[PDB]
RNA sequence: AUGGUAGGAGAGCGUUCUAAGGGCGUUGAAGCAUGAUCGUAAGGACAUGUGGAGCGCUUAGAAGUGAGAAUGCCGGUGUGA
RNA sequence: GACGACAUUAGACGAAUCAUCUGGAAAGAUGAAUCAAAGAAGGUAAUAAUCCUGUAGUCGAAAAUGUUGUCUCUCUUGAGUGGAUCCUGAGUACGACGGAGCACGUGAAAUUCCGUCGGAAUCUGGGAGGACCAUCUCCUAAGGCUAAAUACUCUCUAGUGACCGAUAGUGAACCAGUACCGUGAGGGAAAGGUGAAAAGCACCCCGGAAGGGGAGUGAAAUAGAACCUGAAACCGUGUGCUUACAAGUAGUCAGAGCCCGUUAAUGGGUGAUGGCGUGCCUUUUGUAGAAUGAACCGGCGAGUUACGAUUUGAUGCAAGGUUAAGCAGUAAAUGUGGAGCCGUAGCGAAAGCGAGUCUGAAUAGGGCGUUUAGUAUUUGGUCGUAGACCCGAAACCAGGUGAU
């Protein structure tokens, strides 16, 4: 293109509005806001929650629970994704990371039975789900926990 | 600068999958005997955030 | 970067001021009074350019009476009269025959007579 | 996807195949567009700045009693509606840069590239031999190969005796191929590059 | 189908600056003044006087982007006389 | 230490143009030439790469050394095992009471400090690992010194700007923290422009002079120092139409008579007379309102920016999408950089289980979920944190000034 026949994709860019600049464009005297009152003013408004004195949603309602600080969260793989590998491979984490299938390790890999494999190799995993070694074994295959 | 979380809603409330939060019941952990069992078992019951009271308290959890 | 309010005041305030002329005193010289009277005499004006066909539909029915109680006739038997005939003419028209033709506006009288 | 190089004489030299991937392709005028804006923002110092009431200098004082006796009410001589001073919103030191991906930039290129090929404004040809700088003889150089005004032209890695050459003359510019830039390429109205950046920018790209 | 205040949506006119392109200017630029001109509006030209050096147009991009009112601020000037 | 460019810094050299037209004067127009490691910039009677100062670049000296390369002396070519015995920081650690600091609200305070009272162990020792006990892991207090990366700029040198251009921008472009105000601490202005060149009006006339009229300089003197341009309010002099029987938000629609003659088009100016007609803004159920505000004119004068969230539109890639800091680069683009972030699976307080999970004794029944599409940047709208659309209090606190 030229710099002198420039031209931006059709609905990138719109104008800004632009308020308390007369009667004709709408929001001229007021700007949006209205006559009087607490939201009219300047910094106004009420800060988000407050229900006018009314006790607030989250004071009406109980807390309960608490955070497990040391908790395991395993990076899951399903046996669809698996179907991209070749038969008699063996699978490993290191394996998957490289494939790309995983992106980060989080405390182990576990591998659940949603999709059809298809397929028939060998897997090295943290855990597995019955389902998924049930359907490994079927088709031919093992199961190594490391 | 960041946006900051309202902490007595985060310990007070959980986020679904869709988008929903999901709460606990109110008028339990005191007196039951002028309740019913009825009562009792269901106000064990979960329920969901209001989308009323979601319009007000959106922002308050969205780092949840 | 800076802009400055430079000959926009000016032009926008100047064109106004043309429009006032002719005003009594202060109302061709002063933007504000000028402007006031301007807007004024806009709305004045939408409404009289109504009026204006009110004001003379009200002189050619006027000048029409005058013509058929000459002939002893009233305007409202002479527009029955007419409109029974079949003539579809404009009272415009009809003044305009009766200032200057007279023995037509007679000649369609008697029609105007006839058909009653 | 078979281009001429030709020699400083203007004759001929060979023929060379360039990647229609990265010459060939349909250019993405909208992607071109965020480029180049994005480069024109890129190059402000966005160095402004005004003073509101609070570092104007002095209007501590409140000039005369709330109700004085027949006057407006009034808080420091410095407030916006005073002639002495006080600005409200105005300009503020800050930049006007930003980013977008990888693969756009690399597509906004191919893409400026691939309409410059299109539109016969490329050129190749063998080495550039000047063993000192001369602006005439480059003149003399655009002259034989007939170049616009306006020409962009491309080295390996780094020519100081072509630079130099071609650093005085009005409408020509000297980049190198690591060193493209849309809005330098889209400025131009043709390109002479020699075979080396060709093959450089090629596997850069492709 | 088209009255309209809080208010929501949309499309536009102008101002200063920047990029690129293409132009105007001592055979007189911008500003100022006048005019019976053009456009649905914001508003745009042309002609003539004054003035004596800078300024438009196209596309895009940034804003200190449009005032008649705030017992508003600053200057000039009236009225009462 | 011979130590081998402070920046090699004041400084010096540093290419290349003539003519005609208009002009008061050309750098402009026309035409023909030239230099370029120099087409950055500014002046010159108007707009100059080739007229001047200059620029690129080259040559350069004192205080100097770049503080840089073997650099005289001087350096540190290690002495390994057991550690059995001796030493290894006392009113200290530690504790109670009262307090403070640590993201922690003074208390189980774990950890670290102050005051008052007490007050030890010594390598088979002692301390820590969020009360306390035991096993394990790590360390060895009560002695000291320590560059770099980091923070700011009254200043200095060299520069930059989709920063201001005289009510702007420093309060201050000029006589500025000055005239001025105040006992004092302190507060705190207004005020730029002849012309290219002063060639800044010889001389004559009116006049006491100021002022002026001629003459003259000049391209221009309604460019004459109250000096570029010279708007409006306001003050006047002349005139074309009109007006002293008339009730008025001063205009509007109609309309004779009189005068003129345009961006020449079913034109312009005035207006005998007729009809209609209680200003604007704000606040109000409702305002001609005897409710508010504005003497007039001009100028200035109010939703903005950063960061984050959310949602729309655009684009790229797509079961994947994407870099942050840093580094190289012209204060750019770009390249590199995969720690991290979102998504690809949820349910449950949690252990945990998993296309299911939670409840339940039960799989039942029900709740949330599955039975695809996200992600990065950007545009608009809104929100949040910041003064957050603008002006405006009475008052509160801290430090000072005053008994003329």
């Amino acid at each position: 293109m030229k710099l002198h026949e420039l031209k931006p994709a059709e609905g990138s860019r719109k104008e800004r509005n632009r308020v308390g600049r007369g009667v004709a464009t709408g929001n001229g005297k007021t700007s949006g806001r209205g006559h009087k009152g607490q939201k009219a003013r300047s910094g106004g408004g009420v800060r988000p929650g407050f229900e006018g004195g009314q006790l607030p949603l989250f004071r009406r309602l109980p807390k309960r629970g608490f955070t497990n600080i040391n908790r395991k969260e395993y990076a899951i793989v399903n046996l669809d994704q698996l179907n991209k590998f070749e038969d008699g491979t063996e699978v490993t984490p290191a394996l998957l990371v490289e494939s790309g299938v995983v992106k980060n390790e989080k405390s182990g890999i576990k591998i659940l039975g949603n999709g059809s494999l298809d397929k028939k190799l060998t897997v090295k995993a943290h855990k597995f789900s019955a389902s998924a070694a049930e359907a490994i074994d079927a088709k031919g295959g093992a199961h190594e926990v490391i | 600068p960041k946006m900051k979380t309202h902490r007595g809603a985060a310990k007070r409330v959980k986020r679904t999958a869709s988008g929903q939060l999901k709460r606990s019941r109110a008028f339990t952990s005191h007196l039951f005997a002028n309740k019913s069992t009825k009562q009792k078992r269901q106000l064990r019951k979960a329920r969901l955030v209001s989308k009323s009271d979601m319009k007000r308290v959106k922002q308050l959890l969205a780092y949840k | 970067p800076r802009v400055k309010g430079g000959t926009v005041t000016r032009a926008r305030r100047k064109k106004t001021i043309k429009l006032a002329k002719g005003y009594f005193g202060s109302k061709h010289t002063l933007y504000k009074v000028a402007k006031q009277q301007v807007m004024k005499s806009g709305q004045y004006a939408f409404r009289d350019r109504r009026q204006r066909k009110r004001d003379f539909r009200k002189l050619w029915i006027t000048r029409i009476n005058a013509a058929a109680r000459q002939h002893e006739m009233s305007y409202s038997r002479l527009m029955n009269g007419l409109k029974k005939a079949g003539i579809d003419i404009n009272r415009k028209m009809l003044s305009e025959i009766a200032i200057s033709d007279e023995k037509a506006f007679a000649q369609l009288v008697t029609k105007a007579k006839d058909a009653l | 996807a078979n281009y001429d190089v030709l020699k400083l004489d203007g004759t001929k030299s060979g023929s060379i195949e360039l990647s229609d991937a990265v010459f060939g392709i349909e250019p993405n005028n909208s992607v071109l567009f965020e480029a180049i804006n994005l480069q024109r923002a890129s190059l402000r110092q966005g160095t402004h700045a005004v003073k509101n009431r609070s570092a104007v200098s002095g209007g501590g004082r409140k000039p005369w009693k709330q109700k004085g006796t027949g006057r407006a009410r009034q808080g420091t001589i410095r407030a916006p509606q005073w002639r002495g001073g006080g600005i409200v919103f105005g300009p503020t030191p800050r930049s006007y840069a930003y980013k977008m991906p990888k693969k756009m930039r690399r597509l906004a290129l191919r893409s400026a590239l691939s309409f410059k090929a299109q539109e016969n404004g490329l050129t190749v040809v063998d080495a550039f031999n000047f063993e000192a700088p001369k602006t005439k003889e480059f003149k003399n150089v655009l002259s034989t190969l007939e170049q616009p005004k306006k020409v962009l032209v491309v080295t390996e890695n780094e020519d100081v005796n072509v630079e130099l050459s071609a650093r005085n003359i009005p409408g020509v510019q000297v980049t190198t191929a690591q060193g493209l830039n849309v809005l330098d390429i889209t400025n131009a109205d043709s390109l002479v590059i020699t075979e080396a950046a060709a093959k450089k920018v090629e596997e850069v790209l492709g």
